[PDB]
């Protein structure tokens, strides 16, 4: 169900490095994409990355390949985010959503709580 | 007229149309639907029965008379010559039906490049609910709607059965298909535009590679753990049910098919040379090969599926029960998933798959191209490339039927419709008119003293009562017999029954049509019209 | 990398009238006879809240009043008249392969 708990805000600092986690339950997690957006404070949404928990599979996009990773981890069924090189232009919340399935466009329903990482 | 040139090229040419595609589609799959081990047992008697006289009886005719097809029939029954066009539309309905798989087998042989092949995981393609089959250590759990990432990979991906609701309903368009459709005419137009003489030269190359594609494939998967449970699968007994329910009919159905003997084409190759003293053993060659290299398939085919099962740990009977054409294009696929050495087996099988394919689909064509230019002396004297190119146009146009709609249901429709009572019924009336209305004896005195042996006491009685017999038991049994169809859960229903009976007797009416064309353009009574219009001239 | 564009940035209708919202872009999305496209309601404070099934289906817990439809490069969102608290922001996401990009977004508002 709607379990996706992260954790809380963290510090930014220049050229600073931190971890965002994400809590998966409820679910076949090993066979469902996990989804990584970004909001600005007064701004629209960004996208982020994909990654598929089970086969590594990960396709970056969004001009955040270059500081941005996405681990996996079916024993704790938990979706790390990796950061480097943050920035202030780039110090907001960050969201933890789920794919939906094929026949269903790939829908984020569920979402997390959010990491007010400022 | 053209001569062969090249014995062994005839003859590797030969055994390149006998080892069919088809027959790889069809044998294992309806082997394993029927039981398995029940299926090879009754097979090798009805396969000699079934081929062997229409195989060795067709050849001799050919190379008898050396005429064409069509207008070869002039001097033995020319009132049975509307067989010739009942032989054109029964090729060009299996060509129609053909192309179909061939396009599939060459997207799937472009779609398997990557490094990361599209059968291990499904992507962002497909549905991952339904997406489940993924060889973990208890993590699986089966229920009454679960599918395997290779069965999406067919059903939505390049057939797109999810957008059709049946054959009442129309389908979206499809032009990668279309595309693969396209460059596939295009080959096989550059590879039959020129003659016998490409025609020779395309085949010897692309003959080995499937026997060899076949060999390691069989040694590879000889190695692979579980390996066991498909061999006993496959060779179990199982003699209660072959009595009056049995597959009988649709192992000669398979063979039939397979052998292809009647399509007109082996009449068409042996109506190039004479070829004297080594038409029994062209023959037998041709036939034995066919046979091993079927059981081949076959055991390859049930050694997968016993691997498969075996990694499963559930039975071998559950793996695609109602996946008609694509049990092969989910098993191999996931065979390919789950060996360390994807990413060129699935290519290799492939290409072998084009291949065989190719030369098939060639000897079917080349068997028509060469014998409508002989009832055409105008065509053939100089327009062959332009009828080519129109029989090239008709046939794509009838396989856009198939194309646009975007579904296997006029596959599978084809598939046990087109080749079944059409082409028995053409070879029945064949085989009557060569024992019944034409001299066995003067058919023979002349084969006795060309290839220096006596067919006697074995053809002379075969040809005569066992054949016609068995091959109008087979008809009656499946007039008698309505084939129910089953495809992806969805029951055709009694309009397609209809729609496919009808389809089925009338591929042959032009054979009665022309009868009564000719018995109405001959003056006279009965008796006197009968006994000079059956004149062999 | 394919752009979403929204029009119009705003929508100052009242209660009791319907509104529509456009998202365009160069495809063309369609694939395997599926819209790739999912509507969200995002809350100011809140997380984002889907809405709509492949631009042709209704999402679980949306109420009926939410709907939209929609073929190739033209998408219309459809929206029954709104409450006083179904004032949000609305954005379209192209899920089709092989990046994901997220639209504008429209001030619904009364
Ligand atoms: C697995 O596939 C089956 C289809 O065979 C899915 O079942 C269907 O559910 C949809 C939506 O609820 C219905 O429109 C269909 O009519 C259903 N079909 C059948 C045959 O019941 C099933 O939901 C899929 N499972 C997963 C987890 O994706
Ligand atoms: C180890 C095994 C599987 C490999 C052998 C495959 C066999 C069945 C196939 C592959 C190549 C085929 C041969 C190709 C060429 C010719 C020459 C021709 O004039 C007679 C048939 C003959 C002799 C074929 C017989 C069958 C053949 C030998
Ligand atoms: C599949 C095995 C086929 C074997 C064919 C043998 C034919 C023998 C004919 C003997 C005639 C005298
Ligand atoms: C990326 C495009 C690859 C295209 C490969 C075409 C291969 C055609 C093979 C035809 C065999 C008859
Ligand atoms: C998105 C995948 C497209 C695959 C297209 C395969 C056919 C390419 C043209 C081949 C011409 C011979
Ligand atoms: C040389 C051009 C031949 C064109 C043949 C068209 C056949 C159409 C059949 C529907
Ligand atoms: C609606 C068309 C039904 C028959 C299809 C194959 C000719
Ligand atoms: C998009 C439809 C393509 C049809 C091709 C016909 C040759
Ligand atoms: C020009 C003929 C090409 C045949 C290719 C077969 C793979
Ligand atoms: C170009 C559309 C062809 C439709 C054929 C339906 C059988
Ligand atoms: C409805 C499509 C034609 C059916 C003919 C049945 C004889
Ligand atoms: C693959 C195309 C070959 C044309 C001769």
């Amino acid at each position: 169900q709607v379990q996706l708990q992260q954790s809380g805000p963290e510090l930014v600092k220049l050229g600073a490095s931190v971890r965002i986690s994400c809590k998966a339950s409820g679910y076949r997690f090993s066979y469902s994409w996990m989804n990584w957006v970004k909001q600005r404070p007064g701004k629209g949404l960004e996208w982020i990355g994909r990654i598929y928990p089970g086969d590594g599979d990960t396709k970056y996009s969004g001009k955040f390949k270059g500081k941005a990773t996405l681990t996996a981890d079916k024993s704790s069924s938990t979706v790390y985010m990796q950061l480097s090189s943050l920035t202030s232009e780039d110090s907001a919340v960050y969201f933890c959503a789920r794919s939906a399935y094929g026949s269903e466009g790939f829908a984020m329903d569920y979402w997390g709580q959010g990491t007010s990482v400022t | 007229r053209e001569t062969w040139g090249k014995k062994v090229d005839f003859l590797l040419s030969v055994i390149g149309y006998a080892v069919d595609l088809g027959n790889v589609w069809r044998f294992p799959y309806i082997c394993y639907q029927n039981g398995g081990g029940a299926f090879l047992l009754p097979y090798t008697i009805m396969a000699i029965f079934g081929g062997i006289p229409l195989f060795y009886m067709e050849l001799a005719l050919g190379q008898y008379h050396r005429n064409g097809c069509i207008s070869i029939w002039r001097k033995i029954c020319p009132i049975f010559k509307g067989i010739g066009y009942a032989i054109c539309i029964i090729a060009f309905y299996i060509a129609s039906y053909y192309n179909t798989i061939m396009a599939w087998a060459l997207y799937y042989l472009i779609s398997s490049f990557t490094d990361q092949l599209p059968w291990t995981s499904c992507k962002n393609s497909w549905n991952t609910g339904n997406c489940t089959n993924y060889f973990s250590e208890d993590n699986i759990t089966w229920t009454l709607h679960s599918t395997s990432p290779a069965e999406e990979f067919y059903t939505r991906h390049v057939l797109q059965i999810h957008r059709s609701k049946g054959l009442q309903d129309l389908g979206g368009i499809s032009w990668q298909l279309a595309l693969c459709i396209m460059l596939i005419f295009t080959v096989i137009y550059f590879s039959i535009w020129k003659g016998v003489k490409t025609s020779g030269k395309v085949v010897w190359v692309t003959a080995t590679f499937p026997y060899i594609i076949l060999s390691v494939l069989l040694v590879r998967g000889a190695t692979l753990p579980g390996a066991w449970r498909g061999v006993l699968f496959y060779l179990k007994p199982n003699w209660q049910k072959l009595l009056e329910t049995g597959v009988w009919i649709d192992a000669a159905a398979q063979i039939f098919f397979s052998l292809g003997p009647g399509f007109g084409v082996l009449l068409a190759f042996a109506s190039y040379n004479k070829f004297n003293n080594n038409c029994y053993q062209d023959a037998l060659v041709t036939s034995v090969v066919n046979c091993m290299t079927s059981f081949v398939s076959g055991f390859v085919i049930f050694t997968v599926l016993g691997y498969m099962a075996e990694m499963r740990n559930e039975d071998v009977s559950e793996v695609a029960k109602d996946a008609g054409p694509s049990l092969l294009f989910i098993t191999y696929a996931e065979a390919i998933a789950n060996m360390p050495a994807s990413t060129f087996f699935a290519i290799i099988f492939f290409l072998m798959l084009i291949t065989l394919g190719l030369d098939s689909t060639f000897a079917g064509l080349e068997g028509v191209i060469t014998a409508v230019l002989d009832e055409f002396p105008h065509v053939w004297a100089k327009r062959r490339e332009r009828f080519v190119l129109a029989v090239v146009i008709t046939c794509f146009f009838g396989s856009l039927v198939t194309l646009t709609f975007g579904g296997a249901y006029v596959v599978k429709l084809l598939e046990e419709y087109a080749t079944g009572p059409a082409v028995l019924t053409v070879a029945l009336i064949e085989a009557v008119a060569v024992s019944w209305f034409y001299g066995i004896t003067q058919f023979c005195r002349d084969v006795k003293e060309m290839l220096g042996f006596s067919p006697g006491w074995f053809w002379r009685i075969c040809w005569v009562a066992i054949s016609p017999l068995f091959l109008l038991f087979i008809i009656c049994s499946f007039l008698m017999s309505p084939p129910q169809l089953r495809l992806f859960q969805y029951n055709y229903p009694y309009w397609s029954i209809i729609l496919g009976y009808c389809i089925g007797t009338s591929s042959f009416i032009c054979i009665p049509t022309y009868i009564a064309y000719r018995l109405i353009i001959t003056p006279g009574t009965f008796k006197e019209r009968i006994i000079k219009s059956i004149t062999p001239e | 990398d394919i752009v979403l564009t929204q029009s119009p940035a705003s929508l100052a209708v009242s209660l009791g009238q319907r509104a529509t919202i456009s998202c365009r872009a160069s495809e063309s999305v369609d694939n395997y006879g599926i819209s790739f496209l999912n509507w969200f309601q995002q809350k100011p404070g809140q997380p984002p809240k889907l809405l709509i099934y492949a631009a042709s289906n209704q999402g679980s817990g949306v109420p009926a009043r939410f709907s939209g439809s929609g073929s190739g490069t033209y998408f219309s969102l459809n929206i029954h008249p709104m409450e006083e608290d179904d004032t949000a922001v609305y954005f379209c996401q192209q899920t089709k392969g092989v990046s994901w990009t997220f639209g504008g977004g429209t001030k619904v508002e009364i």
